[PDB]
C-alpha cells in the first residue's frame, strides 16, 4: 500500500526528486543508445574514389 | 504581491509521525534493479497466520505438551489465558507482532499436532471459557463452554479456533500491570480417553503446540512495547 | 478441524470451520508494511566538536556522542574508540560491561525499536532524516551526507577559515541565524550497489580472502553524516523514518524473555 | 578488436565485440554537465570591517578574509595584499611559502573543486550565490553587487551617516533583523561583455601593447561583492552554484600524483 | 484573508544541493550572442569515450609498455587491476572523471598501440581475469579466462574490452583503504610469442597503453573526491 502520508496537495518537488528511481534490468542486457549527445571528432576522406585517378599503381 | 500569511501557533514544532514528506537532497538518483527479488510481503497479517510455538512450562519452555495414560478430569493437559499477553504466547510470531499494536479482533488459532506413536490411540477435549465465572476446574466444567473432541488417527494435527466474543468490537493487546482473573477467558486441554497401546511401545507421547493468527484477526494503531533485552 | 501440520502449510479458519458462528472481519489498514514504519524513531544522541565550524574535521565524541554517524537501523560506534571514527557492529552494547553494569541505557547506536523488529531478511526504502538539537536556544548546525562507499574522510581544510565539512560538491546542510526553528529535515536517496539490504544478518565476508568475520555486506547502509556546528555543549537527537518500505523474506524476531513471574506481561 | 589508433578517433565497443556477451547498458543522467555543476559549493571565508554600515568602504581583510570578493570560480586574492583590493591570479597560493610550510589550506579564494575539475576551455552560465555567516546568533550584512566590468570603487560616502556600498541604483541587499535566517541567497545573470569566458587559461594579453602576462581575459568574471555589516567578528563562507551551465572543447584536467605507494589510492 | 500556515521543523535551513532556484536580482538582462560556437558537450559520457594514456612504471609513469624478443609464460608485460583506482589510470580522463562519482557500471577498454618497426613481428595474449581464486601467475592461468590473442601486421592497434562481471549491477568507483586481492580482477597482458624481427632492426619495442569507457559505461551520484595537491 503506502504509507503514512496523506496530504492532498501534490508533491511540491516531482518525483524523480522526492523519491529514487526504480529501474529495471532485464536479463538479456540492454544496448547503449546509438550517441550520448552531438559531440564529436570527425574523420574524413577516410576512403577514396575521385582524384588525379587510374595513373595510381595496381 | 508578495502573499500575505497567518503563522499557526504551533510554529516551528516536529511531529515524529506527520503524514507528509521533508527536503529532498540528492534528487534524479537512478537505484540498481532489484526486479530478480521474490519473497516480498506488504501486510503483517500476510504472515501473521503462520503458526510459530507455544513455550509450555516456562521458564523452561518446550514446543510441546505431554499426554498420557491416564484421564483425570480434575487434570488440565494445559491451560493458556487468551491474551495476547501470556508469558505462553510471549516467543509466537503472534505474540511478537501484536506487541506493537495497541488494540485486536477477530479468531485465534491453537494447532495440535500429535508427535507420539502410529500404534497410540487416545481423544482430547479442547474448550474456549469466555470470563465471567472463572476458569473451570474439571473437564465437566470445561464441557459447558465451547469445546471439540480430538481423535488421533491418520491426521497427525488439529486446528481449535477460539472464537472471538467480546462485548467490544476490539480488544486491547496488551495488560497494564497484570489481568487477573480476567483476560478473555481460558483455552483447556483435557483427556477425554486416556492415550492407549499396546505392548511395546512408550506410554506418554508430546503434542507440539502452535498458535497463529484467523482469516478474522485484525490489529489497529501502531505502537511501541516496553522496551525490553532478551537477556 | 482435522489438519496435517507437517505439509510445512496450515489451513486457515474463523470460528465458522468447527462451530455455529459466522466471521468476523473489519477493515483497517495499519498493519500494511509501508505504513508501520513511515514513522520516526531515534537511533542516539551526537555532538559537535568546538569550533568545527571553522577548522579540520577530527572525529571525536563527547559522552558517547560523537562527530559522526553512519546512516544504518542496525548497530555501531563501540563505546571502546568513541574516539575514533564510528563502525558498524554485529552485537549492541550494554550501558556497563561488568555484572554490576546496567544493560539501559545503551551506548551503541541504533534503532532498537527496528531492531526488536523486523521479521524479514532483505529491505530496500529511503531514508528520512531528523537532526533535533536539545537546545530551545540558538543554534548553528553544519551536515556533510556522503554517499556509501564514498570517500569519508573529510579531514584535510581546503580552505582557509572554513569547515573541512563544508568543501566540495558532496551535499551539505546547514542551519543558523536568531529565527530558525533549530531542527533539519530531509530525505536521501538509496545508495547501495546493493539491490536489496540484508535486514539483520548477512552470512559472508568483506573479502574473498574470507579473512572471516560475517555479519555485515559491505555498503550496505545509507551513507554517512559529519558534523560541525556552533553549540558544542549541546547534544542532538537523530531519526531516522523508512520512505516506501520493502521487506522480503519472513524471519524470526527478537527473543522475549519468559516471565518467571505470572501468565501475563505488561508493561517496562 | 583490431584497430589503428593513428587516425585520432577510435570505434567504440562493448564486450560484444570480441567475446560472446551483451550489452549492459542502464540509463542515467546525473552525467549531463548541468545537473553536475548545478550545485553549491565554497569559494573561502570573508570579513567585514567594523562600522561598514555606516562610513566609507575600505579594502580590507580579517585573516585574509576580506571585504569583496570577484565572481569567479578561478584563483583571487594574494594574501600578500589582504589589505588591497583582491584580484585574480594565476596560480593558487599554499597555505606557507616556505618547504616547511604547508598546502593547505588555501590562501587565495577559488572554487577549488571547480578547478580540480573542469575538462572544457569555455563555459557559460548564470550564478547563483550563498553568504552563510558563521554564527547562529543577530547578523546584519550589506551586500553591493556590480557587473563586471563596472564602477568598482565604493569608497566615496555620498550621504552622513550611510555606508558608501548603500549607494545609488547598483543592487545592493541587506538583511538585518533579529528574525532572519541570517543567509543570504541570490542569482545574478551572465554580464560579461565576451560570448563565452575562458575556463582555465586564456592565452592573450590585456592591452594591444603585449605588456606580456598572458591568463586571463579582461571582463571574464561575474562582478564583485562588497560587504558591510554589523558583526565583524564573524566570518561567513561564500558558495558559487552554476545555473545552466555550457562547456565547450574538452581539455584535460588537473594532474593526480602517482601512488609512489600501491596500486590503488582510496581517500584524504 | 491572510493565508494561515504552519512553519516545519526545518524552518531556515541552507541545502547545498536543493533541487530549486533563488531569488534573481536583475533580471531581464540580454546576453552576448554566442552563436556562432562550436565544440560543445552536454554530457560527460560523451567524451568518456576517448582513450587517453594509461601510466606504466609509476612513479616514472611513461605512457607504455615493453614488448621483448622473449617470450617468458612466467612474465606478464603488464598488469593492471580493475579498478578506477588502480595508480595506473590515475591520469586518464576515464579517472579523472569517474572520481566525481560514487558508482560506475559497463565496459572498460584498454586500447593498446604497437610502435616498434614495420619489420618487426610477434603475438601478445591479453587477458581478463575476474576475482575469486588471485591473479594468475603465468599465461597459462591467465589463458583461462577471458583473453584475446592480439597478431602485429598491418593494423597498428588493437581494443581489448574488458566485460563488466559482476555480482552487483554497479561497483563503487574508488576504494576506501586499499582493495587487497580483490578490486574487480586483473587485466594482463603476456607475449604468446617473442617479438622477431630481420637484421638491422632494434630487438624491442614500445606499445602505447589507452583507457576509455565503453558504450555500456555508465557512472551514477555526483560527489568530490578527497582533496588533493598535484605537488
Amino acid at each position: 500500500s503506502e504509507g503514512n502520508e496523506g496530504v492532498i496537495i501534490n508533491n511540491f518537488y516531482s518525483n524523480q526528486y522526492q523519491n529514487s528511481i526504480d529501474l529495471s534490468a532485464n536479463a538479456t542486457g540492454s544496448d547503449p543508445p546509438k550517441t550520448y549527445g552531438q559531440f564529436s571528432n570527425l574523420l574524413s576522406g577516410a576512403v577514396n574514389a575521385f582524384s588525379n585517378m587510374l595513373p595510381l599503381l595496381a | 504581491s508578495p502573499i500575505p500569511v497567518t503563522i499557526r501557533e504551533h510554529a516551528g514544532t516536529w511531529y515524529s509521525t506527520l503524514p507528509d514528506s521533508t527536503v529532498p537532497i540528492y534528487g534524479k538518483t537512478p537505484v540498481a534493479p532489484a526486479n530478480y527479488m521474490v519473497g516480498e510481503y506488504k501486510d503483517f497479517l500476510e504472515i501473521a497466520q503462520i503458526p510459530t510455538f507455544i513455550g509450555n512450562k516456562v521458564p523452561n519452555a518446550v514446543p510441546y505438551i505431554e499426554a498420557s495414560n491416564t484421564a483425570v478430569k480434575t487434570q488440565p493437559l494445559a491451560v493458556y489465558q487468551v491474551t495476547l499477553s501470556c508469558s505462553c504466547l510471549a516467543n509466537t510470531f503472534l505474540a511478537a507482532l501484536s506487541r506493537n499494536f495497541a488494540q485486536y479482533r477477530g479468531s485465534l488459532v491453537y494447532t495440535f499436532v500429535f508427535t507420539g506413536t502410529a500404534m497410540m490411540k487416545g481423544k482430547f477435549l479442547i474448550a474456549y471459557t469466555p470470563p465471567g465465572a472463572g476458569k473451570p476446574t474439571s473437564r465437566d466444567q470445561a464441557m459447558q463452554a465451547t469445546y471439540a473432541i480430538w481423535d488421533l488417527g491418520l491426521n497427525s494435527s488439529y486446528s481449535f479456533t477460539v472464537p472471538f466474543i467480546s462485548p467490544t468490537h476490539f480488544r486491547m493487546v496488551g495488560t497494564d500491570q497484570a489481568n487477573i482473573t480476567n483476560v478473555d477467558g481460558w483455552v483447556t486441554v483435557w483427556q477425554l480417553t486416556p492415550l492407549t497401546y499396546p505392548p511395546g511401545c512408550p506410554t506418554s507421547a508430546k503434542i507440539l503446540t502452535m498458535v497463529s493468527a484467523g482469516k478474522d484477526f485484525s490489529l489497529k494503531m501502531p505502537i511501541s512495547p516496553a522496551p525490553w533485552s532478551p537477556q | 478441524g482435522v489438519e496435517n501440520a507437517e505439509k510445512g502449510v496450515t489451513e486457515n479458519t474463523d470460528a465458522t470451520a468447527d462451530f455455529v458462528a459466522q466471521p468476523v472481519y473489519l477493515p483497517e489498514n495499519q498493519t500494511k508494511v509501508a505504513f508501520f514504519y513511515d514513522r520516526s524513531s531515534p537511533i542516539g544522541a551526537f555532538a559537535v566538536k568546538s569550533g568545527s565550524l571553522e577548522s579540520g574535521f577530527a572525529p571525536f565524541s563527547n559522552k558517547a556522542c560523537p562527530n559522526s554517524v553512519i546512516l544504518t537501523p542496525g548497530p555501531q560506534f563501540d563505546p571502546a574508540y568513541d574516539q575514533l571514527r564510528p563502525q558498524r557492529l554485529t552485537e549492541i552494547w550494554g550501558n556497563g560491561n561488568e555484572e554490576t553494569s546496567e544493560v539501559f541505557p545503551l551506548k551503541t547506536k541504533q534503532d532498537y525499536s527496528f531492531c526488536l523488529f523486523s521479521p524479514f531478511v532483505y529491505y530496500k526504502c529511503d531514508l528520512e532524516v531528523t537532526l533535533s538539537p536539545h537546545t530551545s536556544g540558538a543554534h548553528g548546525l553544519l551536515v556533510r551526507w556522503c554517499p556509501t562507499g564514498t570517500p569519508t574522510k573529510p579531514t584535510t581544510q581546503v580552505l582557509h577559515e572554513v569547515s573541512s565539512l563544508s568543501e566540495g560538491r558532496t551535499p551539505q546542510v546547514y542551519s543558523a541565524g536568531p529565527g530558525t526553528s533549530n531542527q533539519i529535515s530531509f530525505v536521501v536517496p538509496y545508495n547501495s550497489p546493493l539491490s536489496v539490504l540484508p535486514a539483520v544478518w548477512y552470512n559472508g565476508h568483506k573479502r574473498f580472502d574470507n579473512t572471516g568475520d560475517l555479519g555485515i555486506a559491505p555498503n550496505s547502509d545509507f551513507g554517512t553524516l559529519f558534523f560541525a556546528g556552533t553549540k558544542p555543549d549541546i547534544k542532538f537527537t537523530v531519526y531516522l523514518r523508512y520512505k516506501n518500505m520493502r521487506v522480503f523474506c519472513p524471519r524470526p524476531t527478537v527473543f522475549f524473555p519468559w516471565p518467571t513471574s505470572g501468565d501475563k506481561i505488561d508493561m517496562t
